[PDB]
């Protein structure tokens, strides 16, 4: 099955700005390790054969790395090619653009920002694509991951209500959670077709979907949709897009995020430091680094020298030829 | 000729020779000034000359192995069509050449050695042993951060000179005496010590506190590793951790007829034995193989001590 996936970068270089002026946001490392590479990996393992990457802010130089990294390899599992449009892309404009190219093939994966994750989406896109192969008016399936409502990991984007058909798994609601906002006002006409649904607001929102090759050109039409969430799913519930459903995929197993904000970038982080997201993990040296795993989750890559009376404590990462 | 001078003399020549090799030199500068020429006169020669020498000197055991690694390579080579001279030179003229792997085994030891000692570990070692500081020294150069108990190693006091070894390599040191040995053991991670002599069955030979330490480790669960070269396997086999050839005259007791208080924190200094009994004390105990976690030498970190039975087996044909 050939599988495509367009990668939003550049998306919220705003948030980290003292950063992203001289590197780009996909650049940054998380713990030793860029951004843009836990997306690759997550990809890799998703079965993508074909990646665009979509960037603006130092393109150049995340073009570079693009051309000098692991994945223009011979061996590399997928073909990377990236995409420079003028600054600060809305998820709509992107795909309006990736209309007039006529590059979406089949189905294919969208992500913002820079996903950290270990979930297959193998038995993901099966389930999207017998999904498709009765009903072709199924054109996105959300990949989110269970949790609890006040969850670390769940936040402002996350934390979102969902109302989902038990068996059909297709979500008849969306709502992000914001302040004020007191009420869930469902339209009393989803109840008597779909009729064991599930409120559910422990869920995180990946915000990793599973899109089809119609949705470019439903973004051409309803040129007004700019958020993949606040417009488009909206748009498809209240019957902007008259005939469309979409479904949701609640992982139960693994780890699913986006770095977005500071303190994301900080809770995914530390969230890697414990072995959430293995085998993506600093000690297995992907990029060929030297990490070794000790108790109380301490990282030490080799030629790091250690003065004696030097107290390094738990949950502790450091990178080679760093002298304390 | 004096052989036993000769034997004592390269002793004193060089800190870091071992006696086994001592005693190889000894051989080798005898079959120098040796007129022979006769295999009944070319070998009845050191026979007499390691009897000699194994009659001259009161604990013989690492001498006598060092003797008989000698031999075997001797009459092996003259087994072959074996000409004798052609040995003789070759021995003289590598003796100098024999005392380099000697040195070699030693820091072939301490570079298989030092990785057994783990950063923030405790290490544990009775009296002065050249391999374990080897070992000791070679971890410290490489910035691992640990501290060692040495024990106070009655009679010969090595525990003092292995202290102040380990001190001028910036080695954090304390010294327990022979009787707290124990008490330390919930506070070691490792116990190291050497060998004057590795027996058939892989047993150990050595100072005479060493097997109460093997004791303590095996009760308290704690790796016990014995650093010693190869040349230090010797064919003999203790029957009991008691059986060894004794110099002196042991254990005796007196034979009195009419023959006309303390406090434990106190500590009386000038309350020891005296030389004369310590000369009633044995010098020496024996390790059984089953106290031994990993035997360190040249060859490689021994674990079976089935396999240090194994080399004597192939050293003897």
């Amino acid at each position: 099955h050939a599988l495509q996936a367009i990668v939003l970068s550049d998306s919220y270089n705003y948030r980290f700005r003292p950063l992203t002026l001289d590197k780009p946001r996909c650049l940054l490392p998380l713990a030793n390790t860029p951004l843009i590479e836990y997306t690759f990996e997550f990809l890799a393992l998703a079965g993508v054969q074909e990646v665009y990457v979509f960037c603006c802010a130092h393109a150049g130089q995340i073009r570079e790395y693009i051309e000098k990294s692991k994945w223009n390899l011979p061996s590399s599992p997928f073909s990377v090619n990236t995409i420079v449009s003028r600054e600060s892309l809305s998820v709509g404009d992107a795909l309006r653009e990736l209309d007039s190219k006529q590059l979406i093939t089949s189905d294919f994966i969208l992500v913002s920002g820079d996903v950290v994750s270990n979930v297959p989406l193998n038995e993901v896109l099966k389930e999207h694509r017998k999904r498709r192969e009765d009903d072709k008016n199924a054109i996105m399936t959300m990949v989110v991951r269970e949790a609890s409502p006040f969850h670390r990991t769940r936040a402002r984007t996350e934390s979102s209500v969902f109302v989902i058909d038990k068996k059909t798994s297709q979500c008849v609601h969306y709502q992000a959670n914001e302040r004020g906002k007191h009420y869930v006002s469902m339209d009393p006409e989803i109840f008597n077709e779909h009729e064991e649904l599930e409120v559910r607001n422990d869920l995180i929102d990946c915000q990793i979907d599973i899109c089809s090759n119609d949705v470019p050109a439903l973004f051409t039409e309803n040129f007004d949709y700019q958020d993949i969430r606040k417009d488009f799913v909206y748009g498809v519930l209240t019957s902007d897009l008259l005939g469309k459903k979409i479904h949701c995929h609640v992982a139960k197993e693994n780890y699913a995020a986006r770095v977005r904000s500071l303190q994301t970038y900080d809770a995914i982080s530390k969230d890697v430091l414990s072995r959430w997201v293995y085998p993506f993990v600093p000690d297995s040296n992907l990029l060929n680094q030297t990490f070794s795993y000790q108790r109380h989750q301490i990282y030490k890559e080799e030629d790091v020298v250690l003065a004696r009376s030097c107290i390094i404590k738990a949950r502790t990462l450091i990178g080679a030829y760093t002298k304390v | 000729f004096d052989i036993v001078q000769v034997y004592k003399k390269f002793l004193q020549d060089d800190p870091e020779i071992t006696m086994p090799v001592a005693a190889i030199e000894a051989l080798v500068q005898l079959l120098s000034r040796s007129q022979a020429k006769t295999i009944s006169e070319f070998m009845d020669i050191l026979q007499n000359g390691s009897n000699t020498l194994k009659e001259g000197v009161q604990n013989n055991i690492s001498l006598s192995a060092g003797c008989d690694i000698f031999q075997r390579f001797v009459t092996r080579s003259l087994h072959d069509v074996g000409d004798f001279e052609q040995c003789k030179r070759h021995l003289v003229e590598n003796g100098k050449l024999f005392i380099q792997r000697a040195r070699a085994c030693r820091q072939r030891i301490a570079h298989l050695g030092y990785p057994l000692i783990r950063d923030g570990s405790v290490i544990l070692t009775h009296g002065f042993s050249r391999g374990v500081a080897a070992v000791l020294l070679a971890a410290a150069k490489r910035h691992v951060r640990f501290k060692v108990f040495v024990t106070e190693s009655r009679p010969s006091g090595s525990g003092c000179l292995m202290t102040r070894t380990l001190k001028n390599a910036c080695i954090p040191t304390c010294m327990v005496l022979d009787s707290a040995v124990s008490f330390t053991m919930n506070r070691v991670d490792l116990v190291l010590v050497g060998a004057e002599g590795v027996v058939e069955n892989g047993g150990l030979i050595n100072q005479i506190g060493t097997f109460q330490l093997a004791v303590f480790a095996k009760h308290a669960h704690k790796p016990f590793y014995a650093v010693a070269e190869s040349h230090k396997f010797v064919r003999m086999f203790p029957l009991s951790q008691y059986d060894i050839p004794f110099s002196r005259p042991i254990l005796e007791f007196d034979d009195p007829s009419p023959e006309t208080p303390t406090p434990s924190d106190a500590i009386h200094n000038e309350l020891i034995m005296n030389e004369e009994q310590i000369r009633n004390n044995p010098t020496l105990d024996v390790t059984p193989p089953e106290f031994v976690s990993g035997l360190i030498t040249d060859l490689g970190i021994i674990d079976s001590k089935s396999g240090v039975s194994e080399e004597l087996i192939k050293l003897y044909l």
